[PDB]
C-alpha cells in the first residue's frame, strides 16, 4: 500500500503548501487597472456577472476577465464566498488550476484577470459529441483526481465540480476555472452550496459536510462524461434531490465492470465507505482498476498525448465558445461597497 | 431510452448553481 511513489507525492505537496500559505497570508492585490485591457468578447455569464476575452495592451497577451458588480454580490449575499474566490485563487499553483495573472476594483466592479483558455468549455464538447469513450473520461478524471488531492491537502473544498467550469486547453488539457465555492476550511462546514445534479446527499441533508462532497461530485462527473447524461436528472431540482438521496444508481449497459465499481465507491451514501473518504484516502481512487492504465507522473507533467485538441483559429479566437449578449461596462463615480471588498 | 429522456428533459443547457 504505501511506496516510494507516495512518499514523493507527500513531500511535493508539502513544498507546496509552504507555496500556497505566504500567498495565502500575504495576498496580491491592485496589480491592473481596467484601461490596461481592451474588451472584445463575453466568453460567459452568471448571476456572479460576465467573464470576457481581453488584450493587455503593453504585453499584447490575451487573458479571460471576470467582471463582478458589487452591489449584485451584496443582494446575492456572496461576500464572503466572492473574498474566498479572490483569496484561494491568487494563492494556488497547480498544472490544471487556471491562473490569476491580475485582479483590481474600482467604484462599481471587481475584476480578476485570468489565463485565458482557448479550448472552450468542456459542457459544449460533452454535449455535442453525446458521451466520451472510457479512456478520454478517464484522461480528463485523472486530472480532477490529481487536482483535488492538491485542492483538499491545502484544507480548500472546491464545491463545484461540472463539465460547465472545466475548460480545454490547447493542448487538450483541463483547466479548472470556477472558484466562486471554493473555501478554506478545515472543520465542517454547512453551506448550501452547488449544482443539483452534482450535491452529495449530506449537503441535501443540511449536514456539516467536508472534503467528502468533492469526490461525491467526481462520481457524478465521471458518469456524466462516459453516459452523457448525469446520474440523477429530472425537470425540477426537488425531484434530483429525492433520487440522489433515495441510494439508487442506473449505469448504462455499455459501463465496464471497472468503471461501475469505481461508481459505486464514489456514489456512495455511506461516508465511512466512499471512496476519497477512508484511511487510505485518494489512493483507494488512484489505485483502482478503472485507473490501472493511468500514469499518474505522466498526466502531472502533461506527457500524456490528449484524445482531443481543440480547433484554434489563431490567437484571440473564441469558436470553441457560445455568442453572448453584450453589455457596456459603466463605473460609478461614487464607490460602491467599499468596506465589504476591502481586502479584494 | 435514458439518453431520449435526459434530450427532452429541460435540464441539457448550462445549469445554474443553488
Ligand atoms: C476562458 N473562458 C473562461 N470563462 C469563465 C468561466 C466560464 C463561464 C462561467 C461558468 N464556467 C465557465 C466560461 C468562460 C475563463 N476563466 C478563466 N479563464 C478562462 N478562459
Amino acid at each position: 500500500k504505501k511506496g516510494s511513489e507516495q512518499e514523493s507525492v507527500k513531500e511535493f505537496l508539502a513544498k507546496a503548501k509552504e507555496d500556497f500559505l505566504k500567498k495565502w497570508e500575504n495576498p496580491a492585490q491592485n496589480t491592473a487597472h481596467l484601461d490596461q485591457f481592451e474588451r472584445i468578447k463575453t466568453l460567459g455569464t452568471g448571476s456572479f456577472g460576465r467573464v470576457m476575452l481581453v488584450k493587455h495592451m503593453e504585453t499584447g497577451n490575451h487573458y479571460a476577465m471576470k467582471i463582478l458588480d458589487k452591489q449584485k454580490v451584496v443582494k446575492l449575499k456572496q461576500i464572503e464566498h466572492t473574498l474566498n474566490e479572490k483569496r484561494i485563487l491568487q494563492a494556488v499553483n497547480f498544472p490544471f488550476l487556471v491562473k490569476l495573472e491580475f485582479s483590481f476594483k474600482d467604484n462599481s466592479n471587481l475584476y480578476m484577470v485570468m489565463e485565458y483558455v482557448p479550448g472552450g468549455e468542456m459542457f459544449s464538447h460533452l454535449r455535442r459529441i453525446g458521451r466520451f469513450s472510457e479512456p478520454h473520461a478517464r484522461f480528463y478524471a485523472a486530472q480532477i483526481v490529481l487536482t483535488f488531492e492538491y485542492l483538499h491537502s491545502l484544507d480548500l473544498i472546491y464545491r463545484d465540480l461540472k463539465p460547465e467550469n472545466l475548460l480545454i486547453d490547447q493542448q487538450g488539457y483541463i483547466q479548472v476555472t470556477d472558484f466562486g465555492f471554493a473555501k478554506r476550511v478545515k472543520g465542517r462546514t454547512w453551506t448550501l452550496c452547488g449544482t443539483p445534479e452534482y450535491l452529495a446527499p449530506e449537503i441535501i441533508l443540511s449536514k456539516g459536510y467536508n472534503k467528502a462532497v468533492d469526490w461525491w461530485a467526481l462520481g457524478v462527473l465521471i458518469y456524466e462524461m462516459a453516459a452523457g447524461y448525469p446520474p440523477f436528472f429530472a425537470d425540477q431540482p426537488i425531484q434530483i434531490y429525492e433520487k440522489i438521496v433515495s441510494g439508487k444508481v442506473r449505469f448504462p449497459s455499455h459501463f465496464s465492470s471497472d468503471l461501475k465499481d469505481l461508481l459505486r465507491n464514489l456514489l456512495q451514501v455511506d461516508l465511512t465507505k466512499r471512496f476519497g473518504n477512508l484511511k487510505n484516502g485518494v489512493n483507494d481512487i488512484k489505485n483502482h482498476k478503472w485507473f490501472a492504465t493511468t500514469d499518474w507522473i505522466a498526466i502531472y507533467q502533461r506527457k500524456v498525448e490528449a484524445p482531443f485538441i481543440p480547433k484554434f483559429k489563431g490567437p484571440g479566437d473564441t469558436s470553441n465558445f457560445d455568442d453572448y449578449e453584450e453589455e457596456e461596462i459603466r463605473v460609478s463615480i461614487n464607490e460602491k461597497c467599499g468596506k465589504e471588498f476591502s481586502e479584494f | 431510452t435514458t439518453y431520449a429522456d435526459f434530450i427532452a428533459s429541460g435540464r441539457t443547457g448550462r445549469r445554474n448553481a443553488i
